[PDB]
């Protein structure tokens, strides 16, 4: 009641300003209070201001300090006292953030009380050398078919997705999430992956979309959000990732595996020239300041594959770069794509001709790729590969009287894009990712028919999950395929594809 | 007077920079009257530069100030009032009215800067408005507490797209709105003014079921920053306070971003990228973050946006861009083929728009139309250098279904019996799914291509091919 | 402590009684009484209609 | 009903004026001569526990 | 009732065949079905007279 209130204030009481160092401002204006005091100050520390207010000291200049408010404006005024909290700026890191929508000072946004977090660790902690990373050799499976064969991801790898603006590509995000569910549900913190989802200048709006479809999706309890929000500061956006880092590293470190989509950078960026802009620091290229490369660099490194001495695990990471219009020249754009190791480039014609979620595999590339791969995907997909690139090549021939055999590229092609096509937020299990690729892999869809194609494949997966479970569960179980396997698959391909 | 007396320092223009004594400092975001020939001068407090010396921004004019001119506090960010009685009356941006009504009955008064609510706060939108405009319904229905983004550049009639949306959704609609108009045109003005008299959304007699706050582009710089915050007050207190459903309308949203962009120049903040304020993305995010559906109270906005020179890729547009729910490029290409909507219909599309979401049916009709329309783009390519010799008749009659739905689409606005003479046809959305799922079926691929062109429904399609027929 | 004396005399010294009817009937929806389903009145009176209806048609065919 | 569950949280607001009010009566009283004086005091101790 | 109406309809169409100059069959037909939709959706809207005195 009233009483509770009151004695939270009660419990409130403490105060001296016996610290030996505290600060007055001397003029506070565009949220860079200029301090005098603060001798002793460790570099980007802490501080916390007569109004309560947060900040970092990024200028420590001779004979003043210049603080950056994470706050706002209103509240401070000039002299006021800017006690020392005299720690470099950390977060709570721990396992108590599964299932927790926390902002980027680790305060529940979703109300769910203080973290159970075990300890503090800081916001920018340099990252894994070479002795502590071995060879990626574990992939992750998004549960999209596209980009498990064409585009494979390992785990402790971090490769872009690069695309255009709010076509969903927060939900090709999403979808990778939902697989994750599955693995999660399985034993083996390998295989529980505790997805991250940075939702960085993103209106609280739109961050309950995603809570509430997470939620639904049951994901919360081993998701986290780390929110800094279209409202919260420039710096807390800026440190939102850095600080987001240091959550994964607690999972990684204790030798689990995770996934941390940093979406998205650009909006990082914007920020960073804020800041940079706001402390009169020259802006570099394309006015976004000039050791952007450095940051998004750091931020990106300290997503590996740990080695077996450093306890075998990873933090995988998927950035999201958003495209000015498609541009991927850019001085944002490119210095990300000389970082990451593999890109995805969504295609928007694509979108628009009906491929939802869209992706263009041409302009998607993996550099680790195939190397951490299922053994059996890996079988079954080369071919996939060589068939749509003839389709490229092919689909401009397809505007009159045409050879047999650019015809019947033409034809197997156009059932390959249509079974490609994606259901946005249902994933898919590699178990019944193989079966589909493998019909068409051995061509007996080209005889199904276009419109059938849709209506082909779940009645087919239905087929296989009544008639050949032992198919499925030995798919599922061996990992790899059996030539005995093949045989029995492509009979039981066959007997469907008849019907 | 105030014992927190300022002398003038320096008039560089809307910078005016006020010394304000010993023991005394107003904090940042204060108002402070400065008594004039002009009346009040208020300037906004954003810096303070030391030894009590602050710098502020001017809202109103600057002509006519004399150095060590006396500045009172009125303290905190400008309150205007706020209560029932707010309906129905114009409002410039000091909080005064002007419309000669004389004084606004002030229940309460607020600050026009207020807090974004928190994520808590936010309760997640389902609810599916239908404006009975066949593009908007079909191709990217809108939501109720919505974001809707009126993108498109000038020439677009963008204020008429908003009065077709008045006469339509705000008549239709229960609750309040608030019409408000950043940097528009003084001829503009007085059209709102006279066509919501007589449309009788303001009812002089009686109350409005709008408010109205006109802030006009003569206004100085600084006024024209600060014109959005204070109109999302007074839809914060019927959301609020009155615990209404607002229907809020904003115009031009260019003008807010340019605004500060010249204020942040006159701060002294070097110009950012394109010459747009380092603060773009704050400022921006304030407005959208405050603006949400509360539990008190969901507030649609529809908000207009000038693109410059159609580059919606311009920092200032593409800013935006993120920032709201439910977008729709209004193309000047569009326009000029004579199709009233000027909406580019596949360079539209809403948050709302998933497919069961907006019924499974819905979406399959949408989607066959949206890819024949696709296809007709590209084919028109085609067309043009090879000939429509090399298009099969496949492709054929998906090109003429194209072409049918293409002036299917266009359709007469009540807005545009002024334009032209034609009364406006208001579709139901439920109408507009089937009368578009008929023309795919090709029920009415026997009706002429200009028998569909600037016509309502399909009952209304059949009735013109009677018309062209005899 | 000088929070212990604001608090001991604040939550003695000062209650709220609750707000008149009067004041939460202003700043909620009021109520009024409506009437009538609705009241229309008989068609086209006479041998008006009559007369009008066996004459009017001549949409015989010519 | 939504006035009715307002009316509890604007309570709270009415309530914090009157501790304002409080704040005039305390800062006038003798409180602000003897509770200044068992400040001082005790900012006295606190600085002699260092 | 209403499916007498629009079998009637269906009937008066190649009754309207019968006699050249027929354009009240329609004001007929279309006036009658366009305000029993509109009747019957009203039906369909109708909320009987009633509150809440127990939840609310």
């Amino acid at each position: 009641e009233v009483s509770s209130i009151l004695e939270e204030r009660i419990k409130g009481v403490s105060d001296e300003a016996n610290l030996n160092e505290t600060g007055r401002v001397l003029a506070v204006g565009d949220g860079i209070a200029r301090v005098f005091g603060l001798n002793n100050i460790q570099a980007e520390e802490l501080v916390e201001f007569s109004s309560g207010v947060k900040g970092m000291a990024l200028n420590l200049e001779p004979g003043q300090v210049g603080i950056v408010l994470f706050g706002s404006d209103r509240l401070v005024k000039e002299g006021e006292l800017v006690k020392r909290t005299g720690n470099i700026v950390d977060v709570p890191v721990g396992p108590g953030l599964l299932g927790r929508v926390v902002d980027a000072l680790g305060n529940p946004i979703d109300g769910k009380g203080p973290i159970d977090a075990a300890g503090r660790s800081r916001a920018q902690v340099k990252a894994p050398g070479i002795l502590p990373r071995r060879s990626v050799h574990e992939p992750v499976q998004t549960g999209l078919k596209a980009v498990d064969a064409l585009v494979p991801i390992g785990r402790g790898q971090r490769e872009l997705i690069i695309g255009d603006r709010q076509t969903g590509k927060t939900a090709v995000a999403l979808d990778t999430i939902l697989n994750q569910k599955r693995w999660n549900n399985g034993s083996d913190e390998s295989k529980k992956l505790y997805c991250v989802y940075v939702a960085v200048g993103q209106k609280r709006s739109t961050v309950a979309q995603l809570v509430q479809t997470l939620e639904q999706h049951d994901a919360m309890k081993y998701s986290i959000i780390v929110a800094a929000t279209a409202s919260e500061a420039a710096p807390l956006q800026y440190l939102a990732p850095f600080t987001a880092a240091s959550i994964g590293e607690w999972f990684r470190d204790n030798g689990k595996h995770a996934l941390i989509v940093y979406d998205d950078l650009s909006k990082q960026a914007v920020a960073y020239r804020q800041l940079s802009l706001l402390l009169r620091r020259p802006p570099g290229r394309e006015a976004y300041p000039g050791d952007v490369f450095y940051l998004h660099s750091r931020l990106l490194e300290r997503a590996a594959k740990l080695s077996e001495k450093e306890g075998s695990g990873s933090l995988t990471a998927l950035p999201v770069i958003e495209t000015q219009g498609g541009d991927v020249s850019a001085y944002i754009p490119t210095n990300v794509i000389s970082i990451t190791d593999g890109q995805i480039f969504l295609e928007a014609e694509l979108f628009y001709k009906g491929i939802r979620p869209a992706i263009n595999v041409g302009l998607s590339v993996s550099r680790v790729g195939s190397a951490a791969q299922v053994k059996a995907l890996k079988q079954v997909a080369g071919s996939l590969k060589l068939f749509l690139a003839q389709y490229r090549e092919v689909a401009a021939f397809a505007q009159s009287d045409l050879d047999a055999s650019t015809k019947q590229t033409l034809v197997r092609g156009e059932r390959l894009t249509q079974l490609l096509k994606q259901n946005q937020y249902s994933p898919l299990a590699t178990e019944e990712q193989v079966p589909l690729i493998y019909a068409g892999v051995n061509g007996h869809l080209d005889g199904i028919e276009l419109s059938r194609i849709g209506e082909f494949e779940s009645s087919f997966l239905s087929y296989l999950k009544s008639n050949h479970n032992e198919l499925l569960t030995e798919i599922r179980e061996k990992g790899e395929l059996s030539k005995e396997l093949l045989a029995s698959l492509k009979s039981a391909t066959e007997s469907f594809v008849a019907t | 007077s105030t014992p927190i007396t300022g002398k003038v320092t320096a008039v560089i223009g809307a910078i005016v920079d006020v010394h304000f004594e010993q023991s005394e400092l107003p904090a940042i975001l204060n108002a402070l009257e400065i008594k004039t020939p002009q009346g009040k001068l208020v300037l906004e407090v954003a810096q303070h530069l030391g030894e009590n010396t602050v710098r502020t921004i001017a809202m109103d004019g600057t002509e006519g100030l004399v150095r060590g001119e006396k500045v009172l506090d009125t303290g905190g960010p400008i309150s205007v009032p706020v209560g029932r009685e707010t309906l129905g009356r114009i409002i410039n941006v000091i909080g005064e009215p002007i419309d000669e009504r004389g004084p606004i009955k002030s229940k309460l008064r607020k600050p026009i800067h207020a807090d974004p609510p928190s994520f808590a706060e936010q309760s997640t939108s389902a609810e599916i408005l239908e404006t009975g405009i066949k593009v908007v319904d079909l191709l990217a229905p809108y939501a109720r507490g919505g974001k809707i983004g009126l993108f498109g550049g000038a020439g677009v009639g963008k204020t008429v797209f908003i009065q077709e949306l008045i006469n339509n959704i705000a008549k239709a609609h229960g609750g309040f709105s608030v019409f408000t108009g950043v940097g528009e045109r003084t001829r503009e003005g007085n059209d709102l003014y006279r066509e919501m008299k007589e449309t009788g959304v303001i009812n002089l007699e009686g109350e409005s079921k709008v408010a109205l706050v006109f802030g006009q582009m003569n206004e100085p710089p600084g006024a024209r920053a600060r014109v959005a915050l204070t109109g999302l007050t007074i839809a914060e207190y019927f959301r609020d306070e009155e615990g209404q459903d607002v229907l809020l309308f904003i115009d031009n949203i260019f003008r807010f971003t340019q605004a500060g962009s010249e204020v942040s120049a006159l701060l002294g903040r070097i110009p950012s990228a394109v010459g747009y304020q380092p603060t773009l993305a704050t400022d921006m995010g304030l407005l959208q973050e405050r603006i949400t559906t509360t539990k008190k109270g969901s507030v649609t906005s529809v908000q207009a946006v000038y693109v410059p020179a159609d580059d919606l890729t311009d920092p200032a547009p593409a800013t935006t861009f993120a920032h709201l729910d439910a977008t729709t490029v209004l193309s000047r290409g569009i326009s000029e083929l004579g199709i009233y909507p000027a909406v580019d219909p596949l360079d539209s599309k809403s948050r709302l728009l998933d497919a069961a979401v907006v019924g499974q049916e819905h979406y399959d009709v949408a989607s066959k139309v949206q890819e024949t329309l696709q296809t007709y783009k590209s084919l028109q390519d085609i067309i043009a250098i090879l000939g429509m010799d090399e298009l099969s008749e496949q492709d054929k009659l998906t090109v003429e279904r194209a072409r049918k739905i293409q002036r299917f689409l266009s359709q007469p606005f009540a807005v545009a019996e002024v334009f032209t003479g034609i009364p406006g046809k208001l579709v139901r959305l439920k109408d507009t799914v089937a009368s578009f799922k008929a023309v795919l079926e090709g029920k009415y691929d026997n009706i002429p291509e200009h028998a569909f062109y600037m016509v309502g429904g399909i009952e209304d399609v059949v009735a013109k091919a009677e018309k062209l027929a005899a | 402590n000088v929070i212990q004396d604001l608090y001991l005399r604040e939550l003695k010294d000062t209650k709220l009684a609750p707000s008149t009817l009067q004041d939460a009937e202003g700043n909620v929806k009021p109520w009024n009484p409506p009437q009538k389903p609705n009241l229309p009145e008989l068609e086209l009176q006479g041998p008006e209609a009559l007369k009008a209806y066996t004459e009017q048609n001549v949409e015989t065919a010519h | 009903v939504r006035y009715e569950a307002s009316l509890r949280q604007l309570e709270q607001r009415q309530l914090a004026k009157s501790v304002i009010s409080r704040v005039q009566s305390e800062l006038g009283n003798p409180k602000f001569q003897e509770k200044v004086l068992q400040q001082s005091i005790s900012e006295i101790e606190q600085l002699l526990s260092k | 009732a209403k499916s007498a109406a629009n079998k009637l309809d269906w009937a008066k169409v190649i009754s309207s065949l019968r006699i050249t100059g027929s354009t009240a069959t329609q004001l007929s037909s279309f006036k009658k079905r366009n305000d029993e939709a509109r009747r019957q959706l009203l039906e369909l809207q109708s909320q009987p007279t009633e509150v809440d005195f127990s939840h609310y």
